[PDB]
């Protein structure tokens, strides 16, 4: 939301100094002259910058800062002196930074100078190349700092590389003149023997390594995984790396960004990846709800190649319909709250299917109308208004 | 072949080359089977005839002979459609050609060719002739690079050496004509003499070169009259091959012993016989020099003693197979120049880039499973631009 708004119009400036922001058509000196979208993005950027301050100075020290502010205010709140002490209930920026420096011993003045006083987000364009001879991974990260909303980042940058030997984090120092970052790569001895490949968490899984390159061990790369800067990343992986990142990652933002990047690769391996995500309980439900729409877009792009039925129809009849009647939907029992959301989002994406003539097929429209006719809600303890409203959608 | 040589010519040189005395007859004899008769037929016609008649003038069976003869004679341009009357000049010359208008010599030719081959090989004693040496050097079978030192023998030289006398001489004369054009000697005038043999300053020099090759011999202190030898118009074997890679050759002329030593190890030399061994060392030495097993096998077969002619095949299968295997073991590893890009991302987008390097001729090997393509550095400035254009298209 904030990178869309700041690249759209100028930027949000937390803590201006009194104009400080002349790129935008109102004055930021008073709350009653702000646009309402600017007020909303102001609150949004403020809580993300506080998450960044928690990233630099750990969460227990952050809660100690907040407790110190509240304790000064509550010793202030019981005095009777007319504001000799009632102004300890008012916080400022300098007092907040001083309380942070009191509890932690680190000051955050570079982070405050970059993300508060400066009003911009950063844009990262990354591309990699694997050097087989020296066994290194040559990343190439360049910033677009000449757009109207952007600024230049010179700090450190975390990158997480999943190779066959596991998941390794690397810190890169991205100075102004930097372009190529050579990080080292590990072995490929988990392709010699079939062993399980260890993940970002402690677990390990069986991966189908037939799509991987023979010479490179690395399975996927993520630039800034923890969202530790206010950034927009445009990484150029290969399509099998996006499919491996969609399947076997233990991070929902990486699964979402792989869904978002698989729309450019309409190959049938990506259709298999999104269909395996859709069938998979123990995936987070908002990833499957995105995979519905991604599968609809991919299915629209590979018409005159699609083999069987329309997308997600057989999967809908496998998950939510009767075993004896495929075209009759099961009676509504909405007590699971994840297959309820997936059931009410799957025909909405299924209706975006189009034939070679650019008209929605009469197999999906008939399916949606049979979902509407055979709807029986006399048996669940929950209402049907959102599911029926999504059927109209 | 002479058919190839004459086919590789223009109409302007062809009609001039069709001289009255002999050419119209020498080129006629070339006509393999049927073109003789049709040409004879329409030797007396002053009126062209339709092509359909010629087409239907051969039965359905064996028509391929008709088409091949018609194509060959169309290439020779003996006639013109004129709409198939023969060329008037050729018709007149052919009508004028049809009722209109030694034991010491062969030995001399043999000895002269033998001494020529002795000079070709590294023989300390051989006939000396600067013109012959430079002619052989420019024929493509010899390179000197140093006038003071005697010229060595190139790879093609050994292959030419191992050829039989007829083909050897024919190829030598073909190269002679090709170099005659380069040096400026008129090709037509010299060529007509060869045809006339089988029945000016340039002529005198050409005849001198032919005499040096041994095809002709004036015998009268270089008089106008000449008596061509047998080779000018255009024998039992002596090697016995064992099953243990042993050759017993009844050779008295040093040329045969040298030729055998080129690909065999000599052991004994008797007055009327010589013993050699065909070992890996000698065979691979010849192969490295440039020979291939086919020439060695053909040479041994043609110079096969009558004793081993009774057995079929004449050359033992073990010897032949061993020679072939020895030649095959010679080459394994390779060499090329290339550059590799990677990360081709989209599957359907990488297939379009494969056709760009294949049409230009800079593609070595590809890979649709890993999206990898090797491009030679010679065309690197053209593939990258295409890739950039594709990226721009998106």
């Amino acid at each position: 939301k904030i990178v869309a708004y700041e690249l759209k119009t100028g930027g949000v400036l937390l803590h201006p100094i009194f104009n400080p922001a002349s790129h935008l058509h109102f004055s930021i000196k008073h709350p009653h002259t702000l646009s309402w979208e600017y007020y909303s993005m102001f609150q949004c950027k403020a809580h993300l910058v506080m998450r960044l301050i928690e990233n630099r100075i750990s969460m227990e020290f952050m809660l100690q800062v907040f407790n110190k502010l509240l304790s000064l205010a509550s010793t202030a709140s019981s005095q009777k002196f007319q504001s000799h002490m009632w102004s300890q209930m008012l916080v400022s920026t300098s007092g907040f930074l001083k309380s942070i420096s009191n509890v932690s011993g680190k000051d955050i003045q570079p982070l405050i100078k970059q993300w508060v006083d400066q009003s911009g987000v950063v844009k990262f364009y990354g591309s990699f190349a694997f050097n087989r001879k020296r066994n290194v991974l040559e990343l190439e990260i360049k910033q677009d700092y000449t757009s109207p909303g952007t600024q230049k980042y010179v700090g450190p940058l975390k990158v997480t590389v999943q190779e066959l030997d596991g998941s390794f984090n690397h810190t890169l120092q991205i100075e102004e003149n930097s372009l190529k970052h050579d990080i080292p790569c590990h072995s490929k001895s988990r392709r010699n023997k079939k062993k399980k490949i260890p993940l970002m968490n402690g677990e390990e899984v069986d991966m189908d390594l037939s799509a991987m390159d023979a010479d490179s061990p690395l399975l996927w790369i993520r630039i800034d995984p923890d969202m530790s800067v206010l950034r927009k990343v445009e990484f150029e992986q290969a399509d099998f790396m996006w499919q491996y990142q969609l399947r076997y990652e233990r991070d929902v933002v990486a699964q979402q960004e792989s869904i978002l990047a698989l729309e450019k690769f309409p190959t049938p391996a990506s259709r298999l990846a999104l269909t395996d995500i859709l069938e998979q309980e123990q995936c987070f439900y908002r990833v499957r709800m995105s995979a519905c729409f991604c599968l609809a877009k991919i299915a629209n792009s590979m018409v005159s190649t699609w083999t069987g039925p329309p997308a997600m129809k057989s999967l809908f009849t496998r998950m939510f319909c009767c075993k004896s009647c495929p075209n009759i939907v099961k009676t509504n029992n909405f007590m699971s709250f994840q297959s309820y959301f997936l059931q009410k989002t799957m025909p909405v994406a299924m209706a975006l299917l189009r034939d070679v003539h650019n008209l929605c097929p009469k197999e999906v429209l008939t399916f949606i109308l049979d979902l509407i006719k055979y709807n029986d809600n006399r048996k669940n303890k929950f209402s049907d208004n959102y599911y029926r409203a999504e059927m109209i959608d | 072949n002479l058919q190839e040589f004459l086919g590789g010519l223009s109409p302007g040189v062809l009609d001039r080359l069709y001289g009255h005395p002999a050419t119209c007859l020498a080129v006629f004899r070339e006509l393999p089977s049927l073109a003789k008769n049709w040409v004879m037929r329409m030797l007396f016609l002053e009126q062209p005839l339709p092509q359909a008649a010629v087409a239907l003038w051969v039965k359905k069976e064996f028509s391929k002979a008709q088409e091949e003869s018609t194509g060959l004679l169309s290439g020779l341009r003996i006639w013109h459609t004129q709409l198939l009357i023969l060329n008037p000049i050729f018709r007149q010359n052919l009508r004028i050609a049809l009722l209109g208008g030694v034991p010491s010599l062969d030995k001399y030719a043999e000895e002269r060719w033998e001494v020529v081959l002795h000079f070709m090989v590294g023989s300390p004693s051989a006939a000396v002739s600067q013109d012959l040496a430079q002619l052989l050097s420019q024929a493509g079978l010899m390179k000197s690079t140093e006038p003071g030192e005697p010229p060595c023998i190139t790879s093609a030289g050994f292959q030419f050496l191992l050829l039989d006398t007829p083909a050897q001489l024919w190829y030598f004369m073909l190269q002679y004509l090709q170099t005659a054009q380069s040096r400026g000697m008129d090709l037509v005038e010299i060529l007509s003499f060869l045809f006339q043999l089988s029945f000016s300053d340039s002529l005198l020099n050409f005849l001198q070169h032919l005499r040096e090759f041994g095809l002709v011999f004036q015998r009268k202190r270089k008089s106008r009259r000449y008596y061509p030898t047998r080779l000018a118009i255009n024998q039992p074997g002596f090697i016995v091959v064992e099953t243990n890679y042993r050759l017993y050759a009844y050779t008295e002329s040093e040329l045969q012993i040298a030729l055998i030593a080129l690909f065999s190890e000599m052991l004994y030399r008797f007055p009327n016989m010589v013993v050699a061994q065909v070992t890996r060392e000698s065979v691979q030495q010849a192969i490295a020099s440039g020979i291939t097993a086919q020439q060695i096998i053909h040479f041994l077969r043609t110079r096969a003693h009558p004793v081993m002619l009774k057995q079929t095949p004449v050359l033992p299968p073990t010897i032949t197979d061993q020679i072939r295997l020895w030649e095959l073991e010679r080459d394994r590893l390779r060499f090329t120049e290339g550059v590799l890009y990677n990360q081709f991302l989209s599957q359907v987008d990488f297939e379009l880039l494969l056709a760009h390097a294949r049409e230009l001729g800079v593609l070595v090997f590809e890979n649709s499973a890993k999206r990898l393509m090797v491009v030679t550095p010679a065309g690197h400035s053209d593939v990258k631009r295409f890739w950039k254009r594709q990226k721009h298209s998106s």
